[PDB]
């Protein structure tokens, strides 16, 4: 499309999301989901072809169901005390509903099931924004209302969300998929921590967002959305495969890097309020997500694998665009543990 | 400042500098058929840049120094031997075709950029159109398998599915016993072993399906041997016609835009020509690849971004 | 079937090269006989010479302070004194009963 | 005497729609290289 | 060597692990792309998490 | 809470389940959608009606002019799966599978 | 490709470079003397 | 307690801004120094430790632990030598690079004056052994050792991990020293039953204890044979090191909760010892020893008497010496024949004698002869046993007749007999090899003079 048309709509996305975090009044948080919405359609259909339409179509069916059911809670909780502040909610019901409504907006199980179809659909840089930005709103509104949350029902979808990222993402060659699946147990992770510390729900979705960013944009970087597409990399740039690999070992949760700072601190946070089976069982089923990880690893960076004789003359051309803070996002997303103590800037 | 969204968004419009002028023209003729003397004709009269048919090492003329490079590291192929032995068991046949096609792909995308960054025509010897002719002479003689002519399928599908066919196609027909004769007097021991048959299914390929489906999409000059040394007329039929019923007259300065982002960024060009498909002629095991990449760095301008290598004589480095 | 019977472009695996026939008194370390020779040198020295030889005569050398003779000594004049002075060499109880306060039963 | 690389039966493992095929997703294909599928004027008889 | 060492304690810990995960992920991920069979679920979920919470 | 709320809150359920049933014809699937913002819009100006909440009477037309437009883009995403296949069957969205 | 270095992109680098290190100098002395003044050490 | 830690650090800028020929130097130079300094720490005292800061300290249990691992450097370097020799410059320093950081967190893990801190590090080591492992490996089942070896360890120690926050809200510290000086008994119920799972499980995971080891033998056969002396010298005594540390907290539960794993140690040091018997890879047999010998020092941790401490400190550090000289040994073999069947090469004591009196301490000191700290460790570890109850002595004993029957099995079938008569290039054995074994074995017959240097603080 037209670079000037494109940047209105980013920043008008970007509005949405801004108008969903500085208001007070539900109407107007509403308003901004639908503005982003709105402008979030076309970005996944930059690249047209029948798989984006599809992506695309998938993506406004969920969110405007979900809408409207943010909606209603919006309604139900206006019947039973008049008023229009987001604050913890008045009623039982609406409460329930709302939950709902964010979940699917975010895509925690069992409202998971469009997020790798919708990120398998569209490009790598509309992934990149779906994968990260998409998830702010939703998170913030959550937090907000943290105090009216049942725990039952949060901690549910959270555990569900862990399982299912880590059970999908064992079954995947492409790219796009599995970092769709790893989005939803980092999902999950976040979201069994909103009913004790908001700060922490922050933390991790700070240090998520800086991982995801590093991966999205190597992937970009080394233009591959398959398994064995990547497995060709090697052979051009074994830069970019190391900083993947260790990348990909700080997403697993490996300590000393920088992917075990949220869960540790989560798993702490929940100790402090006498839960000890759930984050037990969140961090054995994490494990599975650092198998896929490591199997990727394995086929990229700790193995050399059959190349093409085209990629001779590949060897002959340099990037002509390269992505800014890139190396900053490596840099983050491995080597900050030791500033784990920062997070009481209440990040 | 090169050339992206900005510059577009602040002037860069290429439809302000197409004067008509532009009408790439792709000529192609069978083996040692004057096409290139008539090519190069065509560009010098009509004010077009002429693009020399591109070879093993064409890529390597583009980049760092032009001289070419070993071939070894560049190509790993070689035509003298598939005319020695068209039947050999390393897959000299195929790996030619694709690095070929690759170059072709590769010459296309350089043209198209020159054309849409300056507004002036380009002139072209055989394009990645009409480049599946010597694919489909190689199957009928037997030289590659039929795995090879699907992955070539695939790979130029997924190529020139994105690029801009050519205004003008110029065929040269000459027989094939006067191709014969031709390659007789060239004296060249390689050429002299091209069988009659493969010869003829070069003239047959285009004749049955490059000339007919580029004639539903665009406009044809099909020329004899004779008719072709006069340029005057050549120019005459090319000026006449107007071309409108390519995709060309639907383009503009958005898709215009699009194109010329595709065109730059060479990595981005290449991208489908190393699908992982595993054919054995093509295909390459670790071990070669990792000496071979090493090789390659090893070069003297190689082992860093052309700005920084103090081996050539790069200077200011550390301030670049 | 026209395969070549060949999966696909692969180099012959090399053979393991002596360092003995290029070069002899080759040490094993390099296949650069003045760095081999220095890489030698270098082991030989700092291992032998100066870590074992050095550290070891350090080790064997290292000052008491985990006070061995300190506590014979202690124990020695504790003995001269309970023989002296008739006290039953050493006492049953650690600590004297006369500041333990026991837990009265009453039971 | 050499260190092990994966080949092609190695790589063919990672080729597939998805790991470990069933019997149902056996007839699964791979996305198109490029993510495009193939996409595989009325007459009016104006009479008297 | 052969029966605990080589066999039993593989079937155990490790060989059951990996089965029973290999299973839960063909499970998971053998979803046609079929939204009829996704909002079914999303409704069964809606019913069952508004009547059994509370 | 009278029996009206209740009526309006039954059609609002019944919009949602339809709309999750699925049988066919994605056409359907906007209707239902559209079905639901018209129970909300109603049951929304019955309870600002009823409370004398004079300010909130901007809300119910907001409310209809947003949703208005998804429509829209639902539509406009609807015609061009149709110039895709011919027909806006559902069923006919399964390139994309988890 | 061919490029000398563009001692525009140089000076305004080391430019902004020494301004954040003068800043974060002054900064410091000013945090220090406000907190002695604040908690009269000095 | 930085003198060592920044040195050590400091390795990695020297090996990349070093030449291309003189990498394998400066690093061999300077490592070697660095295990001077390591000698300075062993200079304990009786009463409590070393404590250098709030962060770090030493004591006479961890001061045996870093010299070692100080030590161990100097010797894998001088082994990688030689099958790297064909490997690119960047490679060759990615390599030494995975070393000096597996170093750097080996040094600091036994500082680790915290237990969190002391968890992250033992954790943190798992990355470059791994990438080592599965990058320097020749065999295709590199791989799954490798998941292997990482499966297992996390699998043992997320719940540690658990544990160990939570302990941290009830007492409110993780210091050691706090920890010990505050210590109370453990009531006799489930929560603390599965409390004390979770703190001795992540260690008894990588002793390895028997029915938990099948890691082992996998990560050792398909490693480098730096990946292999690191793996066998160090790497284990973590969980020993752990378990000394961590069992303060345990008491009076270990009386009887030590019982499953008590068995499964005095049956499994046979099992295992008798799968030697019947091995046809000398990397395999060379592991499971290495399984035997820890199972040996689960025993000691588990009966916690004196000593059984002080034989435990002294079989860790013997058993990491001999283990590592035996991997030497196999190597030098398998960079000749690339075969690693012990069968294939035989009658070597013919054509390399050296090797063959190397070989025969090496097996030596395996067999625990006296008067060599690895029959000082057996013996003090038997006593106690002994104490313990008078039957284990029959499963002791027996395990010392197998060991020493596997041990001279292993020197007489490479070394003895007849050699093979179509293997024509086992050429002499170079300075390098045979440095490399002088410089195991004569710190061991060193220590034997001087025990109380690695008999722990229950000396
Ligand atoms: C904390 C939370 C963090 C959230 C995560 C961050 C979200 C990052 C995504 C933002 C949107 C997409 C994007 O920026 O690409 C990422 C980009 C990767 O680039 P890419 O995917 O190759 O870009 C392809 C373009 O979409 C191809 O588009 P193009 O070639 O048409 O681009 C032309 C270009 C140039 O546009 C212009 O010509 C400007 C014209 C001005 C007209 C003004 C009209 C006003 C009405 O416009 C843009 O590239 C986008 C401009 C957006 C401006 C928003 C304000 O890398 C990053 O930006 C990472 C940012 C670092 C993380 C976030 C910041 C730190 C926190
Ligand atoms: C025993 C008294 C000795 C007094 C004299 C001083 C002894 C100094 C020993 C130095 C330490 C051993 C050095 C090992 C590397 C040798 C490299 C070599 O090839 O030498 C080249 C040289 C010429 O060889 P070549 O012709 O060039 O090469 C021919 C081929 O390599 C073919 O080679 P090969 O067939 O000739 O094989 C070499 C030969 C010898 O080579 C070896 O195997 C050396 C290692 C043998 C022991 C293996 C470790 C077992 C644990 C024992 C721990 C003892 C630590 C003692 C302190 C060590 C400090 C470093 O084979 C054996 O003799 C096997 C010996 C088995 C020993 C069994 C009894 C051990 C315990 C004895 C009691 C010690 C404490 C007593 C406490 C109360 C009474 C004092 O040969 C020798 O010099 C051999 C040295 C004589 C063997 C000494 C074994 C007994 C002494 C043990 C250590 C010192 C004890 C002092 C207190 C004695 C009372
Ligand atoms: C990799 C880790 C995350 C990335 C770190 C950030 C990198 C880029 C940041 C560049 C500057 C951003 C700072 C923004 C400038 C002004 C900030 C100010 O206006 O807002 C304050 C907010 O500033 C932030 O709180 C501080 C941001 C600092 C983030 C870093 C800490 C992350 C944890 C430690 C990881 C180690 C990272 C350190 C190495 C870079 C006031 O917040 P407030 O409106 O009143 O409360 C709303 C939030 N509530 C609801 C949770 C209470
Ligand atoms: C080849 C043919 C033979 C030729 C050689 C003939 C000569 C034979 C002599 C050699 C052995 C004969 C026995 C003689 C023994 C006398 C030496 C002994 O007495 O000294 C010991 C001293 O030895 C040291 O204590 C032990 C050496 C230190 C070992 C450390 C290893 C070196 C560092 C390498 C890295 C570490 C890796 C392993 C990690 C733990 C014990 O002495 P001790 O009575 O008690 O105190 C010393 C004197 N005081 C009282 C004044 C203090
Ligand atoms: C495969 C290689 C090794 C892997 C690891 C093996 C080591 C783990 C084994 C765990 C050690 C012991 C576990 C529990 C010990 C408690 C003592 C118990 O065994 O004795 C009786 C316990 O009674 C019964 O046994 C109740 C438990 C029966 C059901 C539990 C299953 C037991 C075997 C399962 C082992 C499975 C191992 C692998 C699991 C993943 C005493 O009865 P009682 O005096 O009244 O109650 C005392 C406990 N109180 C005071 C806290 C109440
Ligand atoms: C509840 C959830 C609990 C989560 C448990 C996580 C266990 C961690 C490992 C998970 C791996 C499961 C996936 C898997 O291994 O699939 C079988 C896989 C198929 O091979 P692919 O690479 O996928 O395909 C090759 C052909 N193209 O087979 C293997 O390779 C197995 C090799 C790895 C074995 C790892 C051993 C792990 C078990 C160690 C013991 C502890 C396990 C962890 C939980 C223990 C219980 C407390
Ligand atoms: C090598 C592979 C081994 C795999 C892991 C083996 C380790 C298993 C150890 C148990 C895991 C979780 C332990 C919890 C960590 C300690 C925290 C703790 O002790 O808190 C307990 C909590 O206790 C538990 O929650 C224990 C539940 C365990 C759930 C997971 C079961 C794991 C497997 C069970 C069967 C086998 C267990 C041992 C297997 C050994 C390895 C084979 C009590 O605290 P409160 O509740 O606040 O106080 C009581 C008053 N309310
Ligand atoms: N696609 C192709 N496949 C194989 N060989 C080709 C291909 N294109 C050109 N060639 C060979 O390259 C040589 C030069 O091309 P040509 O134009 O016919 O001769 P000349 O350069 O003398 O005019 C010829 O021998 C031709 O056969």
């Amino acid at each position: 499309m037209n670079p000037i048309i494109y940047t209105t709509l980013i920043m008008t996305v970007m509005s949405g999301t801004m108008l969903v975090m500085i208001s007070s009044h539900w109407l107007l948080i509403w308003i901004g989901f639908e503005m982003n919405l709105l402008a979030m359609i076309p970005v996944l259909m930059k690249n047209f072809n029948p798989r984006a339409t599809e992506a695309a179509t998938k993506y406004f069916l969920t969110q405007a169901t979900a809408s409207m059911m943010l909606m209603m809670a919006i309604i139900i909780n206006l019947l039973y005390s008049g008023q229009w502040t987001i604050t913890k909610m008045f009623n039982p019901v609406a409460m329930t509903m709302m939950t709902m409504a964010l979940a699917m907006k975010l895509g925690l199980s069992p409202f998971h099931f469009w997020v790798p179809e919708v990120t398998q659909g569209i490009s790598l840089q509309a992934g990149l924004l779906l994968l990260t930005w998409q998830k702010l709103a939703p998170l913030s509104v959550l937090c907000q209302i943290s105090q009216s949350i049942n725990p039952n029902l949060m901690l549910t979808m959270a555990m569900l969300s862990i399982l299912i990222g880590g059970w999908g993402g064992l079954n995947q060659t492409q790219l796009r998929k599995i970092m769709a699946y790893s989005s939803i147990a980092h999902m999950g992770w976040m979201t069994a921590v909103l009913p004790y510390n908001t700060t922490m729900t922050i933390l991790n979705l700070l240090i998520y967002i800086t991982m995801t960013l590093a991966m999205f944009m190597l992937l970009i970087h080394s233009s591959a959305t398959t398994t064995l597409s990547l497995s060709h990399t090697w052979n051009k740039m074994p830069v970019i495969t190391s900083l993947m690999m260790v990348t990909l070992l700080s997403m697993g949760g490996l300590p000393p890097l920088s992917g075990f700072m949220p869960k540790w601190m989560i798993i702490q946070e929940m100790t402090k309020n006498e839960s000890i089976i759930m984050p037990t069982l969140m961090a054995m089923t994490a494990l599975l997500n650092l198998y896929f990880y490591m199997r990727l690893a394995y086929s990229s960076s700790l193995t050399m694998f059959p190349s093409t004789n085209n990629m001779k003359m590949k060897w002959q051309f340099e990037h002509t665009k390269q992505m800014k803070l890139l190396p900053t996002m490596i840099v983050l997303s491995t080597l900050v543990l030791p500033m784990t103590p920062a997070l009481s800037s209440l990040n | 400042l090169q050339y992206g969204p900005l510059a577009f968004v602040l002037g860069e419009r290429t439809t302000r500098k197409l004067t008509e002028t532009s009408k790439v023209i792709t000529v192609d003729g069978n083996i040692c058929s004057g096409k290139g003397r008539l090519a190069r004709e065509i560009a010098e009269k009509l004010g077009l840049r002429h693009f020399p048919e591109a070879g093993i090492h064409y890529a390597d003329s583009t980049t760092g120094d032009g001289k070419p490079l070993d071939v070894q590291l560049s190509g790993n192929c070689s035509l003298e031997k598939f005319y020695d032995d068209p039947k050999s068991n390393d897959g000299n046949s195929y790996r030619l075709q694709s690095w070929l096609y690759a170059s072709r792909l590769l010459q296309y995308a350089d043209a198209l950029e020159h054309l849409l960054s300056t507004g002036q025509g380009v002139v072209l010897e055989r394009s990645i159109y009409s480049d599946f002719v010597f694919l489909e002479a190689m199957y009928r003689q037997g030289f590659i398998r039929k795995q090879c002519v699907e992955h070539y399928n695939e790979v130029k599908k997924v190529t020139a599915c994105e690029y801009l066919p050519p205004h003008v196609v110029v065929y040269v027909d000459v027989p094939v016993p006067e191709i014969q004769s031709r390659i007789q007097k060239k004296g060249n021991p390689h050429e002299m072993k091209i069988t009659a048959a493969y010869l003829q299914d070069i003239e047959n390929a285009y004749k049955k399906t490059f000339l007919p489906e580029m004639s539903e999409k665009c406009e044809v000059l099909q020329y004899s041997a004779r008719e072709a040394e006069d340029a005057e007329k050549v120019v005459e039929d090319i000026e006449y016609l107007k071309c409108d019923k390519g995709p060309w007259p639907d383009q503009d300065d958005r898709t215009f835009h699009r194109l010329r982002m595709l065109v730059q960024n060479k990595l981005e060009v290449l991208n489908y020509t190393t699908i992982p498909v595993y054919l054995p002629e093509i295909t390459i095991g670790a071990h070669q690849s990792d000496r071979v990449f090493q090789k390659f760095t090893e070069l003297p301008g190689r082992k860093y971004s052309p700005g920084y290598n103090e081996d050539v004589g790069d200077k200011w480095i550390w301030l670049k | 079937p026209p395969e070549p019977t060949i999966r696909l472009q692969e180099d012959p695996d090399p053979e393991d090269e002596n360092l003995y026939e290029k070069n002899p008194d080759s040490h094993g370390y390099d296949k650069d006989p003045i760095v081999d020779l220095w890489n030698m040198r270098v082991v030989f020295f700092f291992g032998f010479s100066i870590v074992l030889v050095l550290g070891s005569t350090f080790v064997a050398y290292l000052p008491d302070y985990r006070m061995q003779e300190w506590a014979r000594r202690e124990a020695e004049r504790l003995v001269k004194y309970r023989e002296a002075n008739g006290l039953p060499l050493m006492e049953s109880n650690c600590f004297d009963p006369n500041k333990i306060q026991l837990p009265e039963d009453e039971d | 005497a050499r260190q092990w690389q994966p080949d092609v039966e190695w790589a063919e493992q990672f080729g597939g729609a998805v790991m470990y095929p069933t019997k149902e997703t056996a007839h699964w294909k791979p996305p198109p290289w490029n993510d495009v599928d193939p996409p595989k004027n009325l007459t009016l008889n104006f009479g008297p | 060597s052969s029966l605990l060492d080589l066999i039993w304690l593989e079937t155990i810990l490790p060989k059951t692990t990996s089965f029973i995960q290999m299973k839960m992920s063909i499970m998971v991920s053998n979803q046609k792309g079929l939204i009829k069979l996704y909002f079914l679920s999303f409704l069964i979920t809606i019913m069952i998490s508004m009547t059994l919470f509370n | 809470m009278p029996l009206v709320y209740m009526n309006i809150i039954m059609a609002f359920a019944i919009a949602l389940a339809g709309l999750l049933m699925y049988r066919s014809h994605l056409m359907s699937s906007l209707l239902c959608l559209e079905g639901m913002m018209l129970s909300l819009f109603i049951m929304s100006t019955l309870i600002i009606l009823n409370t004398h909440f004079t300010l909130a009477n901007m809300m119910p037309i907001i409310l209809l002019v947003f949703a208005a437009c998804e429509a829209a883009l639902g539509l406009s995403l609807l015609v061009m799966v149709s110039n895709t296949y011919g027909t806006d069957y559902v069923q006919n969205l399964n390139l994309l599978q988890c | 490709p061919h490029g000398s270095p563009d001692w525009l992109k140089v000076g305004l680098t080391l430019g902004t470079s020494v301004f954040l290190w003068i800043y974060l100098i002054k900064q410091h002395k000013e945090d220090v003397l406000e907190y002695k003044r604040r908690n009269g050490l000095e | 307690m930085l003198k060592i830690i920044i040195p050590t650090t400091m390795l990695l800028p020297m090996t990349w801004m070093s030449k291309h020929n003189m990498i394998w130097i400066n690093a061999t130079v300077h490592s070697l120094l660095i295990s001077l300094i390591s000698l300075s720490l062993l200079n304990q005292l009786g009463e409590n430790s070393l404590n250098f800061s709030l962060t770090f300290f030493s004591d006479s249990l961890s001061a045996p632990l870093l010299v070692l691992t100080t030590w161990l450097l100097p010797l894998m370097l001088m082994a990688s030598q030689s099958h790297l020799s064909k490997e690119t410059t960047t490679r060759k320093k990615l390599y030494i690079t995975m070393l000096i950081l597996l170093q750097l967190f080996l040094i600091m893990t036994f500082t680790a004056t915290e237990l969190i801190l002391f968890y992250i590090l033992f954790e943190a080591t798992l990355v470059p052994t791994l990438i080592i492992i599965t990058r320097w490996g020749n065999q295709t089942e590199r791989l799954n050792a490798g998941l292997y070896f990482l499966f297992y360890t996390l699998a043992g120690s997320l719940p540690l991990l658990v544990a160990l926050v939570y302990i941290q809200n009830t007492t409110g510290s993780l210091n050691f020293l706090i920890i010990h000086y505050w210590s109370h008994p453990l009531s006799n119920s489930w929560s603390n039953i599965f409390m004390w799972l979770a703190c001795i499980m992540a260690f008894m995971v990588k002793m390895p204890l028997y029915g938990l080891h099948l890691w082992l033998p996998k990560a050792h056969v398909e490693a480098p044979i730096a990946g292999s002396m690191v793996l066998a010298a160090v790497l284990l005594k973590l969980g020993g090191y752990g378990m000394m540390r961590i069992t303060t907290i345990l008491n009076p539960l270990t009386n009887y909760m030590a019982y499953p794993f008590l068995m499964l140690s005095m049956w499994g040091m046979i099992m295992t010892s008798s799968i030697c018997l019947r091995q046809t890879d000398l990397k395999s047999l060379i592991a499971y020893s290495s399984v035997s010998h820890m199972a040996l020092v689960i025993v000691a941790i588990m009966i916690q008497t004196p000593w059984s401490f002080m034989g435990a400190t002294a079989l860790m550090i013997a058993h990491g010496l001999t283990s590592s000289m035996l991997f030497c040994l196999a190597n030098t073999n398998y960079e000749r024949v690339h075969s690693r069947t012990m069968i294939l090469a035989r009658g070597l004591q013919t054509l390399l004698p050296l090797m063959a009196t190397w070989w025969l301490v090496a097996s030596l000191t395996n067999l625990a002869l006296p008067p060599s700290i690895n029959l000082i460790g057996e013996l003090f570890i038997i006593t106690a046993s002994f104490s313990w109850s008078n039957i284990t002595i029959i499963l002791m004993g027996m395990n010392m007749m197998i060991t020493a029957l596997y041990s001279l099995y292993m020197l007489i079938t490479t070394q003895r007999g007849k050699y093979t008569h179509h293997i024509n290039n086992i050429k002499p054995s170079f300075t390098r090899e045979n440095a490399l074994m002088a410089l195991h074995i004569l710190p061991l017959l060193l220590l034997t003079l001087n025990p109380k240097m690695i008999l722990g603080p229950l000396y």
